[PDB]
């Protein structure tokens, strides 16, 4: 024990000696591999979801390169990590979400959905022959009784709900400024600001509007909704003058 | 050693099978692509390993749906295997939903289609990173582009193989938004001409394809008297 | 039609069955064996659709004999006739139904002698006496009238033979010679040949 | 699919991988039961670095049927899986026989599926102990389900981190005529034995089963106890 | 351990490994002996003895496959059995399905295609596991004349005028060189097979740890009985 | 379903698993055949002999037909399998021919579900050589051997398992006409055979014997310590 | 995949399945469990390790598990393992019993699960069960019998028997003591109680079950720790 | 090493030892050659004999009217590829009543043997074809190589010592347009011939032609049909 290894353990999905499975830590270096981090606060009214938006490439069409998707009209999603695995992730919650609509009549809640695609990715922490999926999906939606929710899953399968979080590689200082933030108000009620400010606090950026996505559910718009530049311009502009 | 199979992640939470089959791309010759005002515009550099070949042996262009081409780098076994997936994946299309398939949706389910080979130690991930490139009045001019970890993202303008950055770099130069199919043919002949290296493989055979608002949306090759116009423009450019 | 007769004594059981094989008109053999011997000390007789009567009988008889080689014992005769309705009933509610009707007859060293009747359906009852066919319509009366559980082994065989004797007088079909046999503690002994 | 099993013998006769998911289980976070005179009672804490988790989002203590719960140390994800699993057994149990499952066969099933799983190609052992605690006939049940599938009725047992000193702690403090409220009270003053950091009706859960049924408590109940400790 | 590596991995040299050893399989083999001429194929074996105690007669190293057709084998005689067993079933087969007998080359041709059916990730729940370690010989007439085949593990089949097989096949091949032609006889060719087995046999050749036959256009495949082996070895 | 392919050749070409699964063999307790005129003899070593044993449950000489019988060496469960395929297929004979089994005919067929074994995906060689004897419909006796390779040939005598080079020898030396001219002189050879290599000496023998249409008859105990005593004397 | 398979089901070198050797390896550290018959009666012992203070003793045995109307098993090794193969037993003797309307002799459901656990050594790729077994029955072929398997599928019939820990000098003492023809139950459970005393004492320390025929029934108990308290006593007391 | 054994592994170069290793198969083979006019396409192959006595193996194998094929490789891979070929030509001519494109089948035959190039525990084909054809677009010689990359060639040479067949082609590769057939199988000769060792020479027993064309269905042509092509064809 403290590292030890024996046989396979660091190769497949199976128990090293002290009880820890590397594959799946392994999978969480990769959420990082990306390089890039995102940020999702709920408050009483809303839950927002922001991240970077990366395009280096000029020649990248930038309307096509997002982090964000649809799930549902009622349930949007931020991926973190690697960009194919995310793909296929959401590809795969759309389906369930669908499902489960057709097969209930009612349309899935956030919890439900985040629960299903962490028991999936449990299935990829179990069966060797597969790796389990790089990719830390947070979702956001209005919940009819408890409003607005916003639950995170891993490659480890676990998945809790969070007041806010983040994920990639600032995780822990966005965590921890979230922390000492929500400690000055048990939520907020000024949301997208609060968001905008700590990835730009974790990333000493300063954004300008290009560099960002967010998107946003509410009590009274409980659709899930995607900022166009004009909303975010002012947005930073409003912040910038503080 | 953790780069035996795609199932296993490396200590850094790397998927080293993928970067491989990446490698495999970056070993084959040059594509371009470029998108402009009216349509979408591919040239590959094909290198002729045997003056024994038929010009036109090796195509590395395809047609995957009427209104759809394919553009293709790395493993050419891989890639066509792949163009013969993007054609099923429009038929079925087709047949289930009864018009021509999105741009944006073939790209993804054929992304996923090569996503589903980096997860498991029962295949390996293909080597050959692929062009999509479309037009529709509704949707305009449309070019992605998906590598072997199944990645995909829409481009003004791309390129893959060994010679990527040097393309790129000319791209760049070119004012791409304002252009017609019939302005940038004569520019994809002379960045490809460019890009070529001449010194370590002597000969190769530029082809041409577009599809835009001039061929009615239908994916063609390029007239013989455009190409050989074309080559004739980089060549003195080359001068 | 064909027709099956058994008598059980205290220690002994007797059996008997026509020797035609019939096809549409004509006898085409007068010396057919119905009976199957299953082991030393059990009889399987079986009756009923062309086909299906040798592919069962002989199924049962060779997974019996299976059973003896396997476990260095025999079946008493109970289990040999309930894993015979237990197979006659699997294969009753699938594509193959056979359509056989049987007795079987044993004697078990701690049980005693054994006749069991069963139907197509694969009903089975054990019964101190019983015969299939037409001529069981015939016949089973005159076993009501005549037998008793203590009915020596000469007077069952003359019993056999007043039934046999009224199938010839009364009975429409042409049963001019039966197979007789006996099982005891000591095998299965084949007698006489009953003729007209 | 690999068809091949990954857990072995040693060849000093041990089933490795069992081992180590033993060593898992002792990893997690602890749990205790507790087996009254008139029900059971199972405790466990939640951790939560971060005050950023939202602790009503996920429960670690489950119902499973009406008189049926569990709770888990080690690795939360296979609880889910053997907690979807033992709700299918038990429905299934319900289906054929119109009466709720006993404790012990819905324990004996869930048992047989981590047998399954420790077998089975391709596959390795659940990395999660399982306490089980139910009402029927008249009388309570407490199991503990290994990762090796082998169970075990418990008068009162806890598992996952410090569960050695926890077993000692309750050998020398349980008794038979323990009533419920006592256990309750018993079971919180042994998490506390191994806490670390502040005892909050947040950061435990706990779980009745009696007469009325199987429920979680709620965090004011919870609360209301730990005023009396 | 040592192999580490799947049945179907290829050498640098572009050759399967297995097959490369089932071939080196061949060379423990007893050896047979094979003679094509014009009035017809005869085919002779090496028993190969090891205890007196043994009866000759139940080793069969050569097999009838069908009237026209015999075959000689050398190997794992044990692995032979499969194959001997799908010819005769092919060519029973041929004839029911055409009302003609099958020509040798495609009785050859149709036994080679189990060949190289070997993998562990492929094909129905019991194929095969490995190649055969088995060489055949196939003598027979057909309306192209006497004919002789050989197969070999690797799935190539090929007409031959006289091969040997087995431990001693280099050396008996040699010798085959020297003595073959065209125009020999069916008697010359028996000698000369007799004359060969008897050079590389480690044992001293008898009429017991021997079998001989032939297949003519006139008759059917032909077991020399044991009289008529003492016969023919008389003159050697 | 598990298709791994598990006995491969190796360099030079050997099957390594079938070479092991004759070294298992090879660790098995010897049995011995002898074919005589109108008899032949199975004898095997009971080199555990455990007072507590239920002897019965243990022989090693299970019957196939009733005009087959046969003895093994080596891993007993597997060839608890092998005997009881052998028996269904018996059976299936008797439903489809209408004969009893020829001594060959089953013989082929035991072999050639080894060479089956040998040779298909996920399974490993059986692990024991069978020696089997009886008589053919037409009275003539009969004594094969099948080994874990699927190879099968017909013995005057042979030995199976430990020292069954040194009971190969023996019968190699002394199986003529004379010694086996009557029932009582066949089956002391088989006895002497045991006995050169059989370590307490007649106390630890099993012995079976078939006759002309007799079905196997065992002997017990008292019947061989005398023939045991009417070897010694003579020796 | 080729490379992280363990082979359960392959000879070694020298004829040996190290899986079967190393599963009787794991039982050889189970707990004792003897078995003994008499002529009036059979009888099984077993050492418990489940002997913690706090389990709470809710089932009829630990070890000792009904089979049917006429047997009953017990089981040294993986518990789990034990608990498959004694519901693997209880299926074979019902769907026998369903058969042939008669209980199973008990040599034919010891051979049908020997043959299930020989199936699991040969092919499947899975490793063996880790567990023996005493079975005890009466059938009307033998009467009253005791048998014993291993993970090679191996069995016998034993008149005593011990597996598990210390299980060679249980045996050896059995083989000493045990008088052929001339043990009754009486004498059998004071054989049994004297080498569970040498070879591990009391009564809530060890579990004991008969079975007997009383009025054309057979009749399964397992003694009370009153009767066991008994025994012990009467064993000191003797010595 | 450790790269070296599975067709799923791609090496640290981008490059899949396994393939490298089966077109290291396909350079083994004997060699063979295909060349092309504007009238008609030719196939001439050496046959290779193990010994002076045997036979020489087939190498080439009519598949249909329109097209048939010379092979370089393992036999059995060979006569596996040429059936599916031939499954394929005669399902087209059933379904759609006209002869396949050759392209069409290529591509077919590509897509075939790719599969196996990217799936646990199966190998690459091989062998390498030249496929002989004749459609709307005239005559047609492609090669398939075991990675499943197929060229459309003018002409080509696969085996060994093939590189001096490929030599001459180019060579002269600006004569064979316009040459009759007579004179376009003297140049198929010729390169083949390039490729023998100094002592040995083309003769009517080593030496196997295909021909099909407009007129001509394809054909072959053996040991006394070769004797008009031979006679006219010089020392060096």
């Amino acid at each position: 024990s403290r590292g030890s290894s024996a046989g396979f353990d660091r190769h497949i999905t199976i128990f090293s000696p002290e009880g820890r499975l590397y594959q799946v830590e392994y999978a969480f270096k990769a959420i990082n591999q990306g390089g890039l981090t995102s940020v999702a606060v709920r408050g009483k009214d809303c839950a927002v979801i922001v991240t970077q938006k990366k395009v280096p490439d000029k020649l990248l069409d930038s309307s096509t390169v997002t982090h964000l998707f649809k799930i549902t009209e009622n349930i949007g999603c931020v991926m973190t990590g690697m960009t194919a695995d995310s793909r296929s992730q959401v590809q795969r919650a759309r389906y369930e979400a669908a499902n489960w609509k057709y097969k209930y009549g009612y349309e899935i809640p956030v919890d439900m959905l985040c629960k299903r695609i962490a028991d999936i990715s449990q299935v990829y922490t179990q069966n060797a022959e597969m790796r389990p999926l790089g990719c830390c999906m947070i979702l956001i939606g209005i919940d009819e009784e408890q409003g607005p929710q916003v639950y995170k899953c891993d490659p480890a399968g676990y998945y809790c709900g969070f007041k806010a979080t983040a994920a990639g590689v600032k995780q822990t200082e966005s965590t921890s400024f979230l922390e000492k933030k929500v400690k000055k108000k048990w939520t907020f009620e000024q949301t997208v600001e609060t968001a905008i400010t700590c990835l730009s606090t974790v990333l000493s950026i300063d954004f300008k509007p290009s560099e960002i996505e967010v998107g946003v559910v509410t009590v009274e718009n409980p659709k899930f909704r995607i900022l166009t530049e004009a909303e975010i311009d002012a947005h930073l502009v409003a912040l910038a003058e503080r | 050693g953790y780069d035996l199979s795609a199932s296993t992640f490396s200590p850094d939470g790397r998927v080293f099978q993928v970067e491989y089959a990446m490698k495999a791309v970056e070993n084959s010759s040059t594509a371009i692509g470029i998108r402009c005002k009216d349509g979408v515009v591919f040239g590959v550099e094909k290198l002729v390993l045997s003056k024994l070949y038929e010009e036109g042996s090796n195509k590395r262009l395809f047609n995957v749906d009427r209104h759809v081409g394919m553009a293709v780098a790395g493993l050419l076994a891989d890639a066509r295997s792949l163009a013969d997936i993007a054609r099923e994946e429009a038929s079925n299309f087709r047949s289930n939903f009864g018009y021509n398939i999105p741009l944006k949706h073939l790209a993804d389910r054929v992304a996923m289609y090569v996503h589903a080979y980096t997860l498991y130690s029962a295949v390996r991930p293909f080597g050959c990173s692929f062009m999509l490139g479309s037009y529709s009045v509704n949707d305009g001019a449309q070019l992605y582009m998906i590598d072997p970890s199944g990645v995909s993202y829409g481009y003004w303008g791309c390129a893959i193989g060994k010679a990527r950055q040097a393309a790129k770099t000319e791209i760049e130069k070119l004012q791409m938004k304002e252009m017609t199919c019939r302005d940038i043919v004569k520019e994809v002949a002379k960045i490809i001409y460019i890009v070529h290296d001449e010194v370590k493989d002597k000969a190769f055979e530029l082809e041409l394809s577009w599809v835009g608002e001039l061929t009615n949306g239908r994916h063609e090759i390029v007239p013989k008297d455009i190409r050989e116009e074309a080559e004739k423009y980089a060549k003195e450019s080359l001068k | 039609m064909e027709y099956l007769i058994g008598i059980q004594g205290p220690d002994y059981v007797l059996v008997a069955s026509d020797r035609v094989a019939a096809s549409n008109i004509v006898q085409m053999k007068d010396d057919h064996d119905k009976m199957f011997k299953m082991s030393e000390k059990i009889l399987l007789l079986c009756v009923g659709e062309a086909g299906d009567t040798v592919q069962f009988a002989e199924y049962i008889q060779k997974n019996v004999q299976l059973y003896k080689m396997r476990n260095g014992y025999e079946l008493s005769p109970t289990a040999a006739a309930n894993f015979t309705r237990r197979n006659l009933a699997d294969c009753l509610r699938s594509r193959t139904p056979y359509h056989v009707n049987l007795l079987l007859a044993g004697y078990d060293e701690h049980e005693g002698p054994a006749l069991y009747y069963m139907d197509y359906l694969a009903a089975l009852a054990k019964a101190p006496f019983a015969a299939h066919g037409y001529g069981a319509f015939l016949t089973l009366s005159i076993l009501d009238r005549y037998y008793t559980p203590t009915i020596s082994r000469e007077r069952a065989v003359e019993l056999l033979r007043k039934c046999l004797e009224e199938l010839q007088k009364r009975f429409i079909l042409n049963l001019p010679t039966f197979s007789v046999r006996i099982i005891d503690k000591n095998g299965i002994h084949d007698l006489d040949n009953i003729s007209f | 699919g690999y068809s091949f099993s990954l857990t072995t013998f040693s060849p000093s006769g041990k089933l490795v991988q069992i081992e180590y998911a033993l060593a898992a289980v002792a990893g997690g976070a602890p749990s205790v039961g507790i087996k009254a005179a008139n029900g059971v009672v199972l405790a466990t804490e939640k951790k939560q670095k971060s005050i950023l988790y939202d602790e009503r989002s996920v429960h670690k203590v489950e119902p499973i049927t009406k008189h049926i719960g569990l709770v888990y140390s080690g690795m939360g994800p296979d609880y889910r899986v053997l907690v979807h699993r033992a709700r299918k057994l038990a429905q299934q149990y319900y289906l054929v026989y119109q009466e709720p499952i006993p404790t012990a066969q819905l324990v004996q099933r869930v048992a047989s599926v981590m047998q399954e799983y420790t077998q089975s190609g391709g596959v390795r052992p659940f990395g999660v102990s399982l306490l089980i605690c139910g009402w029927n006939e008249g009388r309570p049940y407490l199991f503990q389900s290994d990762p090796s599938g082998a169970y075990f009725a418990w008068k009162a047992t806890a598992m996952g981190k410090n569960y050695v000193n926890g077993k000692t702690f309750l050998e020398k403090r349980y008794n038979e005529d323990l009533e419920l409220e006592d256990a309750i009270h018993t079971a919180i003053l042994t998490l506390k034995e191994s806490f670390e950091g502040q005892m909050t009706e947040d950061n435990i859960e706990v779980g009745i089963c009696n007469e009325a049924g199987f429920r979680r408590l709620t965090p004011t109940e919870v609360k209301d106890y730990l005023a009396a400790i | 351990s040592e192999y580490d590596r799947g049945v179907n991995t290829f050498s640098p040299e572009g050759r399967l490994f297995q097959v490369e050893y089932a071939i080196e399989a061949i060379k423990l083999g007893s050896t047979a002996i094979g003679i094509q001429t014009s009035e017809g194929v005869c085919l002779a074996v090496e028993k190969r003895i090891t205890s007196p105690l043994m009866e000759p007669s139940s080793i069969e190293k050569i097999v009838e496959i069908d009237a026209h057709i015999g075959c000689a084998m050398s190997g794992l005689i044990a692995d032979a059995k499969t194959l001997i067993d799908k010819a005769r079933v092919e060519t029973q087969n041929h004839w029911f399905t055409y009302n003609e007998t099958m020509t040798v080359e495609s009785v050859t041709q149709a036994v080679s295609n189990l060949a190289l059916q070997f993998g562990e990730e492929d094909a129905d729940p019991g194929a095969m596991s490995r190649p055969f370690g088995v060489a055949l010989l196939f003598g027979g007439v057909d309306e192209k004349g006497p004919q002789l085949f050989h197969m070999d593990p690797s799935g190539t089949f090929v007409q031959c005028d006289a091969r040997a097989i087995g431990s001693a096949s280099e050396g008996a091949q040699s010798s085959l060189q020297e003595v073959y032609h065209k125009s020999m006889t069916l008697k010359e060719a028996i000698k000369s097979s007799l004359i060969i087995l008897k050079q590389v046999m480690e044992e001293k050749l008898n009429a017991t740890n021997i079998e001989l036959a032939t297949v003519q256009p006139g008759q059917n495949f032909h077991m020399f009985t044991k009289e008529e082996l003492e016969e023919v070895i008389k003159d050697i | 379903s598990y298709d791994r392919a598990i006995t491969v050749f190796s360099p030079d070409g050997h099957l390594f698993q079938v070479e092991y699964a004759q070294e298992a063999v090879k660790k098995g307790s010897t049995a011995v055949g002898v074919r005589g005129r109108d008899i032949v003899v199975l004898g095997v070593e009971k080199k555990s002999v455990a007072k507590l044993q239920d002897e019965r449950t243990v022989r090693k000489i299970c019957a196939l037909d009733d005009n087959v019988c046969m003895a093994f060496a080596g891993l007993t469960a597997d060839a608890r399998i092998v005997i009881n395929r052998a028996r269904v297929e018996c059976q299936s004979h008797r439903l489809t021919v209408e004969d009893p089994v020829t001594v060959e005919y089953i013989t082929r067929y035991i072999a050639s579900l080894k060479q089956r074994y040998t040779q298909s995906n996920g399974r490993r060689p059986f692990g024991i050589s069978a020696l089997i004897v009886g008589f053919d419909f037409d009275g003539t006796p009969r004594l094969y051997q099948t080994d874990p390779s699927g190879t099968y040939h017909a013995w005057k005598a042979n030995a199976i398992g430990r020292g069954a080079k040194s009971v190969r020898e023996f019968l190699e030396k002394n199986y003529t006409d004379e010694a086996i001219e009557t029932d009582d002189l066949t089956i002391k050879l088989v006895i002497k055979a045991l006995l050169e290599v059989v370590q307490s000496g007649g106390k630890n023998i099993e012995l079976a014997v078939m006759r002309r249409d007799q079905s196997l008859k065992i002997l017990n105990p008292e019947e061989i310590e005398k023939y045991v005593a009417e070897i010694e004397k003579e020796k | 995949s080729r490379r992280y398979d363990s082979r359960t089901t392959i000879f070694s070198p020298e004829g040996r399945l190290y899986q079967v050797e190393y599963a009787m390896e794991a039982i050889g550290h189970a707990g004792t469990c003897l078995g003994i018959l008499a002529n009036d009666g059979v009888l099984l012992a077993a050492e418990r390790r489940n002997i913690h203070k706090l389990l709470d003793e809710v089932f009829f045995s630990e070890k000792i598990y009904k089979l049917n109307e006429d047997m009953a098993c017990s089981v040294a090794g993986i518990t789990s393992d034990a608990n498959v193969l004694t519901n693997e037993l209880r299926l074979i003797a019902q769907r026998y019993l369903l058969q042939y309307q008669e209980p199973i002799p008990c040599e034919q459901l010891v051979t049908a699960l020997c043959d299930i656990k020989q199936a699991y050594t040969q092919f499947g790729g899975k490793r063996p069960f880790g567990v023996s077994l005493l079975y005890i029955g009466w059938d009307k072929h033998y009467g009253f019998q005791l048998y014993q398997s291993d993970p090679s599928g191996n069995y016998g019939g034993w008149k005593a028997t011990c597996i598990g820990n210390n299980s060679a000098a249980a045996v050896s003492m059995l083989k000493q003591d045990y008088k052929e023809g001339e043990m009754t139950l009486k004498s059998a459970l004071a054989l049994a109680i004297k080498v569970l005393n040498k070879t591990m004492l009391s009564a809530e320390k060890v579990e004991i079950a008969t079975l007997t025929r009383e009025n054309g029934k057979t009749v399964i108990r397992v003694l009370k720790q009153k009767e066991v308290e008994q025994l012990i006593k009467k064993h000191e007391e003797e010595e | 090493n450790q790269y070296d054994n599975d067709v799923t592994v791609w090496s640290p170069q981008g490059r899949i030892h396994q393939i490298e290793y089966a077109m290291e198969a396909v350079k083994q083979g004997s060699a063979t050659v295909g060349l092309k006019s504007k009238t008609h396409a030719v196939l001439v192959a050496l046959k290779r004999a193990q010994s002076e006595l045997a036979a020489h193996q087939k190498k080439i194998l009519h598949v249909d009217n329109h097209i048939g094929i010379s092979i370089a490789g393992l036999t059995a891979d060979a006569r596996l590829l040429c059936n599916f070929m031939r499954q394929e030509c005669l399902d087209s001519r059933f379904v759609f009543d006209r002869p396949l494109p050759v392209s069409r089948l290529v591509s077919l035959i590509g897509s075939k043997t790719q599969i196996p190039t990217q799936r646990y525990g199966r190998r690459p084909y091989g062998v390498g074809l030249l496929i002989a054809g004749y459609d709307d677009m005239g005559p047609h010689i492609f090669q398939t190589c075991p990675s499943a990359n197929y060229f459309d060639c003018r002409a080509m040479s696969i085996g060994a010592r093939s590189q001096s067949a490929r030599t001459y082609l180019e060579r002269h590769m600006s004569e064979f347009m316009e040459c009759n057939l007579n004179e376009l199988v003297k140049h198929g000769l010729r390169a083949l011939r390039e490729t023998l060792p100094a002592e040995q020479d083309l003769t009517t027993k080593n030496v196997s032609i295909g021909i099909v064309g407009k007129d001509l269905e394809f054909t072959i042509y053996d040991d006394d049909d070769v004797s008009p092509f031979l006679e006219g064809l010089e020392e060096r």
